[PDB]
């Protein structure tokens, strides 16, 4: 069938283009609700997750942005303390006490 | 004790550790890391030169390690049964995003937060270019770094502001920076070195569309020709039986053979042999593109049917005759349009493409403008019969039909073959 | 023979088949060979030369030996462009000059390579003087018409001579099979 | 077709050859506007080319 | 080096340009990381008008 221009036209029309745009930043993993929900489940449950996607997509940057806005109970101060000149163990202290 | 250096595990305690699967497997540390995750404890790596070494207590692991990378890095590790239960959660990133006004607004906000200054038209053109980069009309490309790079080029060409003109210039420059091969091809076509019939009609030949393997984003027509000779049923694709045809191309010749057999049975077999070959050698086949092109060329050769040479033909075909979709349809259409424009549009040039690829048609501004002006004609087909009807400009059924012409040609070839065998047993 | 040369024999076979069908197949076998061994083939050069030689052998057609023939050909019969056309033309001109130009030597080259013709001063001077004749052709029919010096169509045509030769070969083959089943 | 000398003649004719030529140096990447524009874009943007 | 100096990494404010035949570049273009580093391709035409 001989396609017409209207059926072939795909660029969204522009009614005004001389003004700057002011839009709020989008939520991380925008348009990718599957991965966002996977990260939400892995964060709530504490499970180990893994990110899969095509190369050069922004997975690392988006994941870092999403993890930055997260909030968790402050981790305890973990540090090595020597029981002797040969024996050293792991010490757990409340955050800020180290 | 003070010489113990903190690694990734120590600094990620109580939080999230982000690792790359390909780099993790490249260093061969997967086994030790997996054992540490299994035990929940780990010790710092010690040199083999230690006389006695410190009695380091294993460090408890309270983190949530996240592996980020391409899937191909993960089929290098998913076979391990211990990897399955450690990573119960799989986060898969879609290669595309839904092309919606909300998604366009989100992309604009992301670009503004990235540091670029955009306009409404510039954002619209970025959205359109992302959709085209995803190759689908209603799905934008999810590769945000590619769009960011294009936005950077647009900012440079526009002084920082991402107006529609600036982004259009950026896209044009990106196309032109890799245009040398296509420029040489167009020069050869204009000079007559590579002769392509983009006007008039010819028998047994059609302008098949190919995409160059050296750069799988530039399309160009390839003058495929088919010649029908009486003999055994075996179909010859001369460009394959020279070391060029691939495993995917192996299925193509059997597919056309099966369709030609099952569709035309008034003798026990096909009384013809078909010789398929492109005019040039830059068409080393990897994939089922052309397809429909080879089928219509072979049918025209069988029936002595002058195919309209101004219409290029692409798209894979099955043994049922249904035309299947092919990739990089936009590249093929744009390449054929470029070739036709180089020789001058006559108002009748066009491309025969499957209706399945209609959802992948994201043609550039010039092609759509030519279609609107009537200088170019995009045709969408479902079965090979429609494509051959368009090429020959007449109906299959009825008198003066294409099917009856092909049947008469096959009958004449069978008569000549039986005359040969008559002389054989005389 | 090379991989590029491999599809050349199939190309000539396909053209010879599809172009001449008044029997169910080609009743002849064609033996293509250069007399010398310095022609280890890598590419589709000669081409048209092989096709016209095979057609002359089929039809018993005396080709003008003073005109060299080059250029690849397709199964449609269109003559394809080739590289180093200048080198081939200059080499043939050198050979003809070594034996002495008779005012009729020349080269059969595709018209596609006309944009690549950058012949040296001596060759152009010879062409201007009329001692050398560069011919540009589109299809193999034109090249063989130039070689044989007569038209394909009409009575005393080249096409009818080739058809008569094929018919005679088919008659001899059917005589052989007649003696076979006697 | 029997080509004529005029169709085969390709050397640009010379009407005077006994005088030296004095021409200004050409711009870099002359006759190669594609590469020159690529370098211009890479320099203005600071990208790696 | 027994201990080696604690050299701070040197900041990179350069624009690297790779020059060579294409065949050298199909030895490196397959790397996905090479694509986004070298966003600008400058191709030299084998001929000039
Ligand atoms: B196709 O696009 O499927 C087509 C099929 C053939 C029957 C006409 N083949 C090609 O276009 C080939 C194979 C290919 C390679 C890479 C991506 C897609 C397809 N490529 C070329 O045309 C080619 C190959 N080498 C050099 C130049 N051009
Ligand atoms: B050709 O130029 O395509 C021709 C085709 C053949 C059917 C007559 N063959 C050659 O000229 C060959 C192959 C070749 C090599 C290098 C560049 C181009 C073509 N070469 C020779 O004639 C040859 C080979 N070895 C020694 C001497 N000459």
């Amino acid at each position: 069938m001989r396609l017409s221009y209207e059926a072939l036209e795909w660029r969204t029309p522009i009614e005004n283009s001389t003004e700057p745009v002011s839009l709020p930043p989008p939520p991380p993993f925008f348009g990718q609700e599957r991965a966002r929900e996977a990260l939400e489940l892995a964060i709530r449950g504490g499970f180990h997750a893994y990110l899969v996607g095509p190369p050069s997509l922004g997975k690392h940057e988006a994941l870092l942005a999403y993890l930055s806005t997260q909030s968790v109970e402050t981790p305890p101060d973990l540090l090595y303390v020597p029981l002797s000149e040969r024996k050293v163990a792991v010490l757990t202290l409340p955050s800020g006490q180290e | 004790v003070s010489l113990i250096r903190p690694g990734a595990v120590h600094r990620a305690q109580g939080g999230y550790l982000i690792l790359d699967a390909l780099s993790l497997k490249r260093e061969g540390t997967w086994e030790a890391f997996k054992r540490a995750l299994r035990n929940g404890q780990v010790e710092p790596v010690t040199e083999p030169q230690a006389p006695a070494g410190l009695e380091v207590e294993p460090f408890p692991i309270q983190m949530q390690v996240i592996l980020v990378g391409t899937p191909e890095a993960f089929e290098g590790l998913e076979e391990d049964p211990a990897f399955s239960e450690l990573f119960r959660i799989r986060a898969e990133f879609s290669p595309t995003l839904p092309a919606s006004p909300e998604n366009c607004t989100a992309l604009g906000g992301w670009l503004l937060a990235q540091g670029f200054q955009l306009t409404q038209g510039g954002l619209t053109r970025l959205y359109d270019e992302a959709r085209r980069m995803a190759e689908q009309r209603d799905r934008m490309d999810a590769r945000l770094v590619e769009i960011r790079a294009l936005a950077e080029e647009a900012a440079v060409l526009g002084g920082g502001l991402l107006t529609a003109e600036s982004v259009e210039q950026a896209i044009a420059a990106r196309e032109h920076r890799s245009f040398l091969s296509e420029e040489e091809f167009l020069r050869a076509v204009q000079e007559g070195v590579i002769r392509l019939r983009t006007t008039g009609r010819a028998v047994g030949e059609v302008n098949s569309l190919v995409v160059v393997e050296a750069a799988p984003y530039w399309g160009r027509p390839a003058r495929l020709t088919a010649r029908a000779a009486p003999g055994r049923d075996h179909l010859i694709s001369i460009d394959r039986e020279a070391g060029l045809g691939g495993q995917i191309f192996h299925k193509a010749v059997l597919t056309l053979a099966g369709y030609l057999r099952s569709r035309y049975i008034e003798h026990g077999s096909l009384p013809v042999t078909i010789s398929l070959a492109f005019e040039q050698n830059y068409v080393s086949i990897e994939g089922d593109s052309a397809g429909l092109a080879e089928l219509v060329a072979a049918l025209s050769a069988i029936g002595n049917l002058p195919l309209r040479q101004d219409l290029a033909v692409t798209g894979a075909v099955d043994q049922t005759g249904k035309v299947l979709a092919v990739g990089a349809i936009n590249a093929k259409v744009e390449g054929f349009f470029r070739v036709c424009k180089a020789l001058g549009l006559s108002g009748t040039q066009g491309v025969i493409l499957p209706e399945a690829n209609l959802a992948n048609l994201t043609l550039r501004a010039e092609v759509l403008e030519a279609v609107r002006a009537g200088q170019f004609h995009i045709y969408a087909v479902e079965t090979a019969e429609q494509a051959l009807e368009i090429l020959a400009g007449a109906r299959m059924e009825g008198f003066r039909g294409l099917q009856e012409k092909i049947r008469a040609g096959l009958e004449a070839f069978a008569r000549l073959e039986e005359g040969h065998d008559k002389e054989d047993r005389e």
